[PDB]
RNA sequence: GCACCGAAGCUGCGGCAGCGACGCUUAUGCGUUGUUGGGUAGGGGAGCGUUCUGUAAGCCUGCGAAGGUGUGCUGUGAGGCA
RNA sequence: GAGGGGAGUGAAAAAGAACCUGAAACCGUGUACGUACAAGCAGUGGGAGCACGCUUAGGCGUGUGACUGCGUACCUUUUGU
């Protein structure tokens, strides 16, 4: 269909209240990782849980 | 011999937009809408200026009828007493003396009863 | 002490050392206005009127002349009928500082 | 000098206690409205509460008299296709009795938020006792 | 000082930019930079260089001590919009305004 | 049956405006007095503001013009001055 | 790279080449106050509280306006909205 009036900028702003993203936050470090990294993921170097992966 | 407008238009519009401060939405912003709302507000501003006189007389009667029924006399019978003894010109705004001093208003009720008795 | 009195147009509730607004009178700029027109005098205890105007009472009160009061925009408008007009008014008022309540 | 209008803060309200048992409804509710509003007192305000807190004793035994005793209309709505429902005074006394005096006085009571601010102070008791005794409340009759 | 750091003519609408920017608003720089790292969005990698550059610009020009820093104020304003006409049915014509953004970053101990 | 409420009506107080009279004046306009002042179509009267030319090679003015944006003040108004 | 800041020029860089003046519409940031049981052309009359310069004021001035009396756009055409 269509609008019957221009809705207000206030009504527009009230729609947007859920829009903003989540602060990722929970980024931790490990002993031989040397890196602050996301949980349950390999580091950029190759560390997972103090195992070196992408290596022998 | 041309002309180039503009300058007195926006000054007039800033005259309107200044008076349009403190509204909501377009009414505080948009010229076509503000020009309607400000004129309509002026209509209410004239009309309500009469109704001010209505309100204040009623609210003075309100406190008089209350203070009168404590000393024990309803407002219609009370006011008729103040007229019928000595045609007293103590008054509706003046009866704030009733709020401030009770025994003063008691003297008014005393001579109101002195009419009625 | 306190009293009540009638000016031009209407009455007022007045104590000494108070300052109150009045009508444009013909009294000089700082001069004193005299109300013999007074409805009750009270020392914190009442001596009211019988008939209008108390026998002994008088209220002596100095004036400040002032001039023209605040602007009001009087707006006449009819809808769908092509008529509109604006008019202004200032009025004229004086104040008075009260030295009276004498009997 | 403008009106010496009382503040929200400085009006002190206080209390009554009222017995419904002997009384005629409506005529009772009328007195409750004036005491709840503060109109009886030296109110002097068109827009704030000055009126007593009032509580009620023995609400069910109120008299509505005449022949209206058996047949006054009490229409009530649920918002649905069958949503008109109707009760009459005896049935309302039979079950859910306190709401009777509430809806009877609420209509007579004025207006919106300030009225709902008055309405909160009312406490109906069908019972013969109360627990607002803590306030040390003062008894009224008309 | 809090030495001003900006970027002009980014390809975003400012509305999507604010989803990234508001998280970074008023945080300390260490906690913010990791958020701005893992925030997936396209504006995030754009804003990440501007914040990191802003910290370097405060470090070099005004002088050092980046260690306890916050980003105090961050805000975005519109750039121009690119005008094209998109062919739609029966020869009907669309405005198709491609929006740009101006991110501005106040980088600060306080 | 007697009170009281009840409008922008009426009277109360100040101010403004039109048109007759009467007196200051002896045009003019004030000072009294009397009475009037809802209004579209529509007729009449009385006004403001803008651009440009004349006055003006005068006058004001980079110690800060116009414009822009604020504030205060002022005329019945459109508006004006600081 | 784009773009930005310092440095430097210049009377001026909020004159930076997409450049004089730079309004409104428009969208933000910062601060004050208000707002999550309450209904309507979104106002006006009344009006507490609270925040700001602080006055022979103090409750004077300014901003906000809890709550509340009264309040069915404008325009055009019309017997009449």
């Amino acid at each position: 269909a269509v609008q019957q009036n221009k809705p207000t900028r206030s009504k527009r702003g009230m729609r947007r209240s859920h829009d903003a993203l989540t602060a990722v936050t929970s980024l931790s470090v490990d002993k031989t990782s040397g890196e602050k990294h996301l949980r349950h993921h390999i580091t950029a170097d190759g560390y997972y849980r103090g195992r070196k992966v992408i290596a022998k | 011999a041309r002309v180039k407008r503009g300058v007195i238009a926006r000054a007039r519009h800033k005259k309107i937009l200044k008076q349009a401060k403190g509204y909501y939405g377009a009414r505080s912003r948009v010229y076509r809408v503000a020009f309607q709302a400000v004129i309509k507000a002026g209509q209410y501003a004239y009309r309500d200026r009469r109704q001010r006189k209505r309100q204040f007389r009623q609210l003075w009667i309100a406190r008089i009828n209350a203070a009168a029924r404590q000393n024990g006399i309803s407002y219609s019978k009370f006011i008729n007493g103040l007229k019928k003894a000595s045609v007293e010109i103590d008054r509706k705004i003046l009866a704030d003396i009733a709020v401030f001093d009770k025994v003063a208003f008691t003297a008014l009720v005393e001579k109101a009863k002195a009419a009625l008795a | 002490m306190y009293a009540v009195f009638q000016s031009g147009g209407k009455q007022h509730r007045v104590s000494e050392g108070q300052t109150v607004r009045l009508e444009k009178l013909d009294i000089a700029t700082g001069e004193t206005v005299e109300f013999a027109e007074v409805l009750m005098i009270a020392n914190g205890e009442e001596v009211k009127i019988g008939v209008p105007f108390v026998d002994g009472g008088v209220i002596k009160a100095e004036v400040v002349a002032h001039g023209r009061g605040e602007k009001v925009k009087i707006v006449k408008f009819r809808r769908r009928k092509h008529y509109r007009k604006q008019q202004g008014h200032r009025q004229w008022f004086t104040d008075v500082k009260i030295t009276g309540i004498s009997a | 000098m403008k009106t010496f209008t009382a503040k929200p803060e400085t009006v002190k309200r206080d209390w009554y206690v009222v017995d419904a048992t002997g009384k005629t409804l409506g005529r009772l509710a009328t007195e409750l409205a004036r005491r709840l509003r503060g109109k009886h007192k030296a109110e002097y305000t068109p827009h704030v509460d000055t009126g007593d807190y009032i509580i009620v004793l023995n609400a069910d035994k109120v008299a509505v008299t005449g022949n209206k005793r058996t047949d006054k209309v009490y229409y009530h709505h649920t918002g649905h296709i069958g949503g008109i429902k109707q009760a009459t005074f005896e049935e309302m006394i039979a079950r859910r009795p306190e709401r009777v005096i509430e809806i009877a006085v609420k209509g007579m009571l004025p207006k919106g938020p300030l009225g709902r601010a008055m309405f909160r102070k009312l406490k109906v008791y069908a019972g013969n006792e109360h627990n607002h005794a803590a306030q040390q409340p003062q008894v009224l009759d008309i | 000082m809090e030495t001003i750091a900006k970027h002009r003519h980014a390809r975003s609408s400012a509305q999507k930019v604010r989803l990234v920017a508001d998280l970074i608003r008023g945080k300390k720089v260490s906690q913010a930079l990791d958020i701005l790292t893992y925030t997936n969005k396209k504006a995030a990698v754009l804003v990440k260089k501007v914040l990191e550059s802003a910290i370097a610009n405060a470090e070099h020009n005004d002088g050092a001590d980046i260690d306890d820093l916050k980003v105090t104020k961050i805000f975005v304003d519109e750039g121009p919009s690119m005008k094209r006409i998109m062919p739609r049915a029966k020869g009907r014509a669309d405005r198709i305004l491609k929006r740009t953004s101006h991110i501005t970053v106040v980088v600060s101990d306080r």
